[PDB]
């Protein structure tokens, strides 16, 4: 009932080419306009193509115009963005959608995509380097002390880091894997009261499965 | 292209209230005028189209207006989903364009940041690697400046940020800062700093560390 | 250029126009007949700066460019030029949305005048499709 399915992620090695996917169902589907945005990083949305599936005739965005190339398949109900040349800036999510209700003259597209979110980067599978943040001597001891990690260097993601098992981790804080050189790089910051440690003990877990390297480093001042 | 301008990127407001998103356009595009709601959750949906026509399904909380060079979303009772962020496109013409968005936040009463500084783990060191953590945690407003300094002056190319999206049991942010030295860098100065400036404090807050700690 | 109705009739099935928004090839042929009678140029002014152009008489305000239109919105990102030609392929498409824009075929007055509700079969009717 209008279904535009599309694959989540995509990991894309510089100089080289996507060809993203979107499968539609619910109408039919050449007798319909196939519209694509893109969301930059931290911008807006950038309308870069149209496509009618039966003529397979593209309609494109004269900034876009050769880096995407609209094309379609019947037989299989589906569009298809190819991203020539892929580069560092061209990694972003995209999304297919479509006119279909609304009259023309609106411009209106309804019923969209989930996404693609597609990453470009050269950096072969690497498992994290895990390590351990104990805060110092110093500081006339607050009630409260602060341990941390941070598991660097690894690709891709995700990367899924636990305190305790779970039994601890509630009262912890995980920052976002930002992506520095192909690689991606996270951090925990747990807090606890100062009469826990030393004596009790906190420990960072690190799950990276791909490399399926399971971490785990002591806090030891 | 037709510039469609939406002037603050961020709006926050309380669970009850009405908040107003603005977007205008550079050219009469003639009610030619649709908004777009972005949830955290990634999906995109229709909420009005041509200015004020609800999309069939959007609660009646929606409300669009405007009509020329000026148009605006209303949303009457700021609720649960209602957080995300919101696009205008216009319709006028090829190519189209939309705004840049408004995120929404739950608006909380101020904070500061709770920061800690951190020296470059033994093993890390070991490796030449060279990673001064600091985490500033728990604060409100987001908008938070950070400045790194190593034996003085600032510093710059290295360091890595990192935020965290409104917390759903207060609000507060917090953010990893760290900055990467090599081995040898770390080693040739002494004295660093995780300088940061945050409204709530008039006077900059500083933490740091010597290697000649321990 | 003049087409024939077979000769019209079968680039304007090349193009994917059959059924298209559940309109029948018989439609489309019909509709380019009462339009220009299959006449590449034919050409009309309006009280409106607006001129239509090609088979199809496609108007220059909305869906077509030709500089001398006053409100011109181009959704067809298409030269009016294209629609005098010696084939149908911007103008086949450059339908396509005219035909999607609400009340179907109804967009072309000539056609739910001489053709709505007829056997339009019989357009294409001798034509090896």
């Amino acid at each position: 009932q209008v279904q535009l399915q599309q694959p989540g992620a995509e990991l894309v090695k510089p100089g080289a080419s996507v060809k993203l996917s979107c499968k539609a169902s619910g109408y039919t589907f050449t007798s319909y306009w196939m519209h694509w945005v893109k969301q930059g990083p931290g911008q807006g949305l950038e309308w870069i193509g149209e496509i009618d599936p039966s003529d397979s005739y593209p309609n494109y965005n004269e900034k876009f115009k050769g880096k995407a190339t609209l094309t379609v398949d019947k037989s299989s109900s589906t569009a298809y963005m190819q991203l020539s040349s892929l580069t560092s800036e061209d990694s972003a999510v995209y999304y297919c959608a479509s006119l279909y209700y609304y009259g023309t003259s609106y411009g209106v597209l309804d019923y969209w995509g989930q996404g693609t979110s597609v990453t470009v980067s050269s950096a072969k599978t690497t498992p994290p380097s895990v390590y351990p943040l104990a805060p110092g001597s110093a500081a006339q001891t607050n009630s409260m002390v602060t341990l941390g990690c941070l598991v660097k260097g690894y690709f891709p993601e995700p990367v899924t880091v636990t305190w305790n098992s779970g039994s601890l981790s509630s009262g912890v804080h995980t920052f976002p894997a930002v992506l520095q050189s192909d690689l991606y790089t996270l951090s925990s910051s747990v807090t606890v009261p100062s009469s826990p440690r030393p004596s009790e003990t906190v420990t960072c877990n690190v799950a990276h499965p791909a490399s399926s390297t399971k971490v785990d480093k002591k806090i030891v001042p | 292209d037709i510039q469609m301008t939406q002037t603050t990127s961020s709006l926050s407001a309380s669970l009850g209230d009405r908040v107003t998103i603005s977007c205008r356009a550079s050219q009469d595009i003639s009610n030619y005028l649709n908004w777009y709601q972005k949830k955290p959750d990634g999906t995109v949906k229709l909420l009005i189209y041509y200015t004020s026509r609800l999309h069939s399904g959007v609660p009646s909380r929606f409300s669009g207006s405007g009509s020329g060079t000026d148009y605006s979303l209303t949303i009457r009772n700021l609720e649960q989903e209602d957080i995300a962020t919101y696009f205008c496109q216009q319709g006028y013409t090829l190519p189209y364009t939309f705004g840049g968005g408004t995120k929404l936040e739950i608006k909380r009463a101020d904070a500061a940041p709770t920061v800690s500084i951190f020296p470059p783990s033994s093993e890390q060191l070991t490796s030449g690697g060279a990673s001064v953590v600091c985490f500033l945690n728990n604060f409100y407003p987001k908008d938070i400046n950070v400045k790194w300094k190593i034996d003085g002056s600032e510093r710059q190319n290295g360091v890595l940020n990192s935020w965290t999206d409104q917390d759903s049991k207060d609000s507060t942010y917090s953010m990893s800062s760290t900055l990467t030295l090599t081995k040898d860098e770390y080693e040739r100065h002494n004295s660093y700093t995780c300088e940061a400036t945050h409204k709530t404090s008039t006077s900059p807050i500083v933490k740091s560390f010597n290697r000649n700690e321990c | 250029k003049v087409f024939g109705r077979c000769e019209l009739a079968a680039a304007m099935k090349r193009h994917g126009l059959d059924n298209y928004r559940g309109y029948s090839l018989g439609n489309w042929v019909c509709a380019a007949k009462f339009e220009s009678n299959f006449n590449s140029q034919a050409t009309n002014r309006n009280t409106d700066g607006s001129t239509d152009y090609g088979v199809l008489q496609i108007n220059s305000r909305w869906w077509c460019n030709d500089g001398r239109t006053p409100g011109s919105r181009n959704l067809c990102n298409i030269p009016c030029s294209a629609l005098q030609s010696s084939d149908i392929t911007a103008t086949a498409n450059c339908a396509k949305k005219i035909v999607s824009d609400g009340n179907g075929m109804n967009a072309w007055v000539a056609w739910r005048k001489h053709c709505k509700g007829t056997d339009v079969r019989v357009w294409i009717k001798g034509c090896r499709l």
